[PDB]
């Protein structure tokens, strides 16, 4: 945990990148300029179809990023706002969890790896369900339900 | 007139290829959809 | 007038078994919970699935 | 049992409709529109062949979905009219546990999923056989015995 750096606005956090491996996740509906002075100078490759911003971590110096994984067994996850369980295809969490301006957090499995990047949710009532940017063993891919707001 | 009448059936000219090439695409159109139909009918009563 | 009016007709027929055959052939998929429609057969009868 | 996701649909109650999955399921036979007022608005798709009728779950209710499996081993099921054993490659319930109007029922595995519709059955004796509905993997399935009826 704390690998993490917040994209600062003229004011507020409007999103969070998370450091993964070897590079600098950042969803990329989200705009701001990092926090982090050296990060801010990398080039971001972008993606409309993911939605991401990834650049290669300067790892001579960022030894630090979270371990990664591609398995994602059905049970229970942390966001560090809560717990979020898994079923079927979809993410779900308290209704209330989930609030925009923290979109790109990562979540963790109990083993302290990062499997999915939230971009924003839907309110299912009780659940919310969230739009995460996920891997399989080869290539990432975007799991959106349906009426999913970016945060 | 020399010669009898015209015919009295179905003696257009050549040149009905018109008529044999439009029939012929609509058949073939037919044809496809009633395999298609008939295949996914199949299909369908297979599974059960 | 009669040669026009039955081509049509034939392809009206031929359309309309075309419609019914994606209908019998979509419907299992579609009543299924899960939604697991394959690639392929979603652009054969020209559906799309719900994360598309 | 102990979740709620079914609505009745009739004045005269005969049939039930179900939040299963991503669909909501009514078998065909039964008549009448189903509450809450809005479910009833939606476009359901019918087969006859499988005597069911399906729609998409709006997004108010994703919470109240049941979850759902496709896997049957031989045991004993759960239903509301007390208990249900999948023996021999059929369900059965004890001679007189069910009656018309009972349609819609779901069947529930011990883990509180969904593997089951009941449309009716027939009676040999003590026992009773069931008309039931089931989804194996990605495919919907229907199974009758002999001489059964509606309810
Ligand atoms: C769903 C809809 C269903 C509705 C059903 C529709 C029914 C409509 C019809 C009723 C029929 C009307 C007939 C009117 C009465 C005429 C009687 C007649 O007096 O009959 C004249 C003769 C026929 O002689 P017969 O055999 O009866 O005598 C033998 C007599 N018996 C057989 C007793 C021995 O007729 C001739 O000979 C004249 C020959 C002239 C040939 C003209 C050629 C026209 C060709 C056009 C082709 C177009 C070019 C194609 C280009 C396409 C490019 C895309």
């Amino acid at each position: 945990n704390d690998c993490i750096f917040e994209v600062k606005h003229e004011g507020k956090v409007t999103g969070y990148a998370c450091l993964v491996g070897d590079k600098v996740m950042k969803p990329a509906h989200v705009k701001g300029t990092i926090d982090n002075a050296d990060l801010a100078k990398l080039a971001f490759k972008r993606s409309s179809k993911y939605d991401l911003e990834c650049a290669q971590i300067p790892v001579h110096m960022k030894s630090d990023a979270s371990k990664f994984t591609h398995e994602k067994p059905e049970g229970y996850y942390n966001w560090h706002h809560g717990a979020v369980q898994y079923s079927g295809g979809r993410f779900t969490i308290p209704t209330g969890a989930g609030k925009p301006g923290d979109s790109g957090r990562p979540i963790f499995d109990n083993k302290g790896r990062v499997v999915a990047i939230v971009l924003g949710g839907a309110n299912e009532g009780a659940r919310t369900a969230l739009s995460v940017v996920t891997w399989n063993k080869d290539i990432v891919t975007k799991i959106t339900p349906e009426g999913a707001e970016e945060w | 007139a020399s010669h009898t009448t015209l015919g009295v059936q179905d003696i257009s000219v050549t040149a009905m290829s018109w008529v044999q090439k439009i029939t012929g695409g609509v058949g073939l159109v037919v044809a496809v959809a009633a395999l298609i139909l008939i295949v996914v009918l199949c299909v369908s009563f297979s599974r059960h | 007038s009669v040669a026009s009016f039955v081509l049509l007709s034939m392809v009206g027929v031929a359309v309309g078994m075309c419609m019914c055959a994606r209908r019998r052939c979509i419907t299992p998929y579609e009543l299924t919970p899960g939604a697991t429609v394959p690639f392929l057969l979603s652009l054969i009868c020209c559906i799309r699935t719900a994360k598309a």
